[PDB]
């Protein structure tokens, strides 16, 4: 069948009351396209057949279900825990984006539109954006920030090879939140024929809803797969926060599981105190920003502070909304994870597994071995490993001492 | 009762000539010499002056109210620098609105926002993010402190929405944008009477003239921006065929 | 199965394809390797930990998906495509590392060492060495740590040392050489990976059996979705490891077309190429009887081709006797075609392949227009193309 | 009857000796300068010459032969280059054997290449890569054309491939590779009585002095190739040492 509407916002895309999180703080401009693909959405969303063309891509074209990987050799490093690698890393294009992805795409077909305008901070989401416009033979321009083109070149460079248009954006902090801007612009010309494929758990409604439903099947597959695996439910599910999609997509199947912990692990870059980090919830306060109401970095006077990490998938100081209501409702905790934490769990990951993990998820596998001392020998940990660090292999090489 | 902003179009309308609506950022080139322009443009003949309130992610301001808004947050502009200048423009006898995302305004306090921009004689606040749907805060305190509130309608406006947005707005409606623009104005006086502003990215007296035979105000920013980088003398002369451009006889 | 060789690894009887054409001080250690096999093969205990991996760790099994932009550009015959691309490192080759990984431990060896051409092989050995806490070293030509230094750093990461081999054609061929001589040497405590169906027995059988999973998955997967057997299954052909196990399941089918892709460089009648059945003859070469590129007295001719894992002028022995008997057909694909299949994989499909793989749906293509509207062709997607994203870019001017 | 490297040893087994075995490949530093460093060998005391064929792709050489064999196919150097030298060294009254890889022998035709061999004087071969479990088109040949047959033991044999090795050569064993040569040459002489010829990189008289205490022959090859390389005068010198360290 479909999936319930239990934890979803109201009408207007408000969580947790009728002004609280969410929303759409959005110019009148945009109003019109939004609507239309909020009853596009709300149209499909309950549709056996369009369920069934998005399954088959997911299946026979993305490799779904991803498995789940019991990492015995980091045991030792995490308390004596068990540590259950969800491993999106093997998706198709190598993250958990081409979930989401491919219902946007499909949607956007549904819709008639011929030409899709994306964000991108990692080049992951961008890479899966021009892979469905390829795809499914629609016209495909990627927003990136300037700073990001570089030290991500290799998605730059895979995008150019799908068919799509990248733009190197020069304005502000020329990371994400400086790409989202420029593809807002875009949107706002071009409303009639294009299609904005946002790739995060962020924006004005019906976004934050839309991308976590095309996520919750990393959830809906970890729970089945961890109770036949590990015999019982998880003592706590942990992914990164960057804009939230992932976070939210492994979150959701166990929200309603009283015994199972929730834990997101932002990136807090040089340090919380420092001035240059990305932590949202650590040191962010409410306010609107990207078309939603939720957490963001921001001065006394309401600026957003530009934000830092080593990963571009993370270097975003805002957040999704509906993270900030399971925030405020205690449901699901925030923690920072820093740069040199991160690439400690990077390394280590390469070492014990095998696996070179995005830098992104290696902000998730180092705060599951800090949690893993907290809970203790035995505790069943199950984390979201969003993706893999191909695309990092530069940034990780010098980190390491293999260039010079 | 009448808005804040109803005689002005009053007076306006029986001298046979729109209003002419000028956009300055606070803070460019610097907070003195931003106060020095908006001064300058009552004495050049603006009949309202909208002082904009610099946002670090302006997504509405094109390229080059965006470079003078960059320019003015790295010298310091504090949002308080605004209400400062509402206070220098109602001292000179003009009448300011206030133009701002509404994230400066959430941080500030919506009311307390509200309380000290109509002390510092503001009229009203337009509002290019918040749409009526997320207003209610906005509509309290503006009820509350006489306040106009100026939304935004767009050639794309939905039937429903555009009458719902005329509902919600006092003093004018901001058209923002070829015939798409006389286009709009008609669709919003076919619903209300409301007077009806228009932003066009003029930057002369000939497309001022040309948007006053159908609206009720031209609005000018762009233009004043590239002015004022040019030097105060050249934003008079920029000003007064503007001033002469809304008039019609 | 019925297609074995005998007890001395020889295929086909007076042919005498395969055998072991290796130096004395080496069979030790291959008796040994062999005696593993035959032994673990057999037990529930490896067999089950194999099982385990391929699923929860290299990610099988890896999808069919029927790529229908591409029909219009292959004769409107239907293209298949097994998606090995979607492995754990990104190539058919962590099949058959992860089983040599695990019997190298059953051994009681304590090292590691293999070859690698594209870096495939490398990055897969040294993903089961950091998972199974083995010593890793990698021979890679110096030619090819060049135009593949992304899985360089992937290995130096993994924790494996890189040598690079900088002597012959700096190639696969000279890879093999080196960590050949190694074996000699360190033959005690070293198990050599193997990365292809060539090589002396066991190794052409053994490679090839931890590459039949891909066949018979694809076998099953063919019928369910297609509702018959294929009309033609087809891979690119460098050693032979991923066309062999592709191929494998299919031997018995008799209405089933088997056709193997060689990479043909510049063109086969310029000698810069790696067309080895459309070119060479038979002889013995890296300790097998089989087909390699050899002159007139018999030195090895160096092959060139833009796919640096089809860059190798021998092949596996299995794959010598399948054509002797007339059950594959073997066919060059030029460097052109390639990339041209590549580019349009990636504008029809959104699936950056490797540029080995390109030449099978290149292949594919021609085979689509020769079996017309609605024949069924199953291409082996052996690996993405991460690593050539850089070669194919330059390739189209995108830089 | 009795293998044709057997008076060989004999004579060497009455001189209370042992046998020098000199390696030099084919074409290195050209075919002309080879072929008269070959006869130089005989001319310096020189009981076999090891004829090597240069091979493209050598794995059992070491850096002075790989590296000498590579420039001599730079050089053009051919398979029947070696023949050639063989019937030189015949002429001169050497006593000459062919080292090679097996792959250059199937392109010739085993059969083929044997009874050149033999027509040139040769005295037999030196398979490095091909084990008896291969060399049935090998024994064939070498009982038809009354060749040699020179096989490589190891120290890593096993004790079932040893007696199987042994029992399949024929002039004698070339046992390649502390303690392991010795041991290795007794293992060999305690399941036959063939002899066996040692090859341990012998640089020095002292050294092929203290391998002709165990060994039949002792096997010299990369030494002579560095002895060629720095000049022929230099190979007639070393070559001369060597002589009078296996009669020790
Ligand atoms: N006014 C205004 C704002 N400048 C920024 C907010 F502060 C700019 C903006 C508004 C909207 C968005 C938005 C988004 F992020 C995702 C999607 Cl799917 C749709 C959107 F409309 C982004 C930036
Ligand atoms: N002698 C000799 C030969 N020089 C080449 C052959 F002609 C060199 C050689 C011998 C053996 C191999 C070999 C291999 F490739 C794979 C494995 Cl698993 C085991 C091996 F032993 C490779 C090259
Ligand atoms: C920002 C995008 N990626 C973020 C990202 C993240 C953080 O994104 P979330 O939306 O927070 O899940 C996690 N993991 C990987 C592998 C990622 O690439 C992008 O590439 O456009
Ligand atoms: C040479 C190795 N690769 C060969 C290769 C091949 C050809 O190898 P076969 O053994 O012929 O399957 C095909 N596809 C991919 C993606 C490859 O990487 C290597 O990675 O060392
Ligand atoms: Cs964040
Ligand atoms: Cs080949």
């Amino acid at each position: 069948i479909a999936e319930p509407t239990s934890h979803d916002p109201d009408s207007g895309g408000h969580f947790g009351g009728p002004s609280g999180w969410g929303g759409r703080y959005v110019p009148e401009a945009l109003m019109a396209v939004i609507e239309e693909v909020t009853a596009a959405y709300q149209k499909e969303r309950v549709s056996q057949d369009f369920l069934d063309d998005l399954d088959r891509l997911q299946a026979n074209y993305a490799g779904r279900p991803s498995p789940l990987y019991e990492a015995t050799r980091l045991s030792q490093h995490a308390g004596s825990a068990r540590i259950f690698l969800k491993r999106e890393d093997l998706n198709h294009t190598g993250s958990h984006k081409i979930n989401n992805v491919l219902g946007q795409a499909l949607l956007a077909r549904r819709m008639g539109k011929t030409r899709v305008i994306a964000e991108t901070g990692a080049g992951q989401h961008g890479v899966a954006t021009a892979t469905a416009c390829a795809l499914l033979g629609l016209d495909c321009v990627i927003y990136m920030g300037g700073i990001d083109t570089a030290r991500q070149a290799l998605n730059v460079a895979r995008m150019r090879l799908l068919g799509a248009e990248v733009v190197a954006v020069q304005t502000g902090s020329k990371t994400l939140k400086d790409a989202i801007n420029e593809a807002f612009r875009d949107w706002v010309a071009n409303a009639d024929n294009t299609y904005y494929c946002f790739g995060t758990a962020a924006g004005p409604h019906p976004f934050p809803t839309m991308v976590r439903d095309f996520q919750r099947i990393i959830g809906m597959e970890a729970r089945v797969q961890i109770q036949g695996q590990a015999g019982r439910l998880p003592d706590a599910v942990v992914a990164c926060v960057g804009g939230g999609s992932n976070a939210i997509g492994i979150f959701h199947a166990f929200l309603d599981d009283p015994g199972v912990r929730l834990v997101g692990f932002e990136a807090a870059g040089d340090g919380v105190e420092t001035g240059r980090h990305a932590a949202t919830f650590t040191a962010g306060s409410p306010g609107a920003f990207h078309g939603s109401f939720s957490y963001l970095l921001q001065d006394e006077d309401g600026q957003t502070i530009e934000s830092h990490s080593i990963s571009a998938g993370l270097d975003y100081p805002g957040v999704g909304p509906e993270h900030a209501w399971l925030k405020e409702a205690g449901r699901v905790d925030y923690r920072p994870i820093t740069d040199s934490e991160a690439m400690d769990a990077f390394g280590l990951l390469c070492r014990m597994e095998g696996i070179i993990p995005a830098i992104e998820s290696a902000h998730a596998v180092a705060g599951a071995l800090k949690l893993g001392v907290e809970l203790g020998r035995g505790a069943v940990i199950v984390v979201n490993l969003s993706g893999r660090g191909d695309k990092d292999v530069e940034t990780a090489a010098k980190w390491f001492g293999l260039l010079g | 009762e009448a808005s804040r902003l109803g005689p002005v179009f009053d007076s306006c309308r029986a001298n046979n000539r729109a209003a002419l609506i000028g956009y300055l950022p606070t803070g460019y080139p610097d907070v003195p010499a931003s106060v020095a322009a908006m001064t300058a443009l009552v004495e050049s003949g603006c009949d309202i002056i909208e002082v904009g309130v610099p946002y670090s992610d302006p997504g509405m301001d094109g390229p080059t109210i965006a470079r003078a808004t960059e320019a003015a947050l790295r010298g310091g502009v504090r949002v308080r620098d605004t209400l400062a200048a509402v206070e220098a423009i109602s001292i000179a006898g003009g009448r300011a609105v206030v133009m701002t995302y509404w994230n400066p305004v959430l941080r500030y306090g919506v009311d307390a926002f509200a309380r000290d921009l109509a002390a510092a004689g503001g009229l009203g606040l337009i509002t290019p993010d918040l749409i009526p749907d997320e207003a209610q805060q906005w509509l309290a305190a503006s009820e509350e402190h006489r306040l106009d509130r100026i939304f935004l309608v767009a050639p794309s406006s939905t039937p429903e929405r555009l009458a719902a947005t005329v509902e919600a707005s006092r003093g004018f409606v901001y058209a923002a944008s070829s015939q798409a623009a006389p286009e709009l104005v008609g669709r919003v006086k076919a619903v209300s009477d409301i007077p009806v502003g228009v932003g066009l990215g003029v930057r002369s007296r000939a497309q001022a003239a040309q948007i006053a035979q159908y609206a009720d105000g031209v609005i000018v920013g762009s233009a004043l921006v590239t002015a004022l980088t040019e030097g105060l003398p050249r934003l008079r002369a920029l000003t007064g065929e503007l001033a002469a451009g809304v008039r019609l006889g």
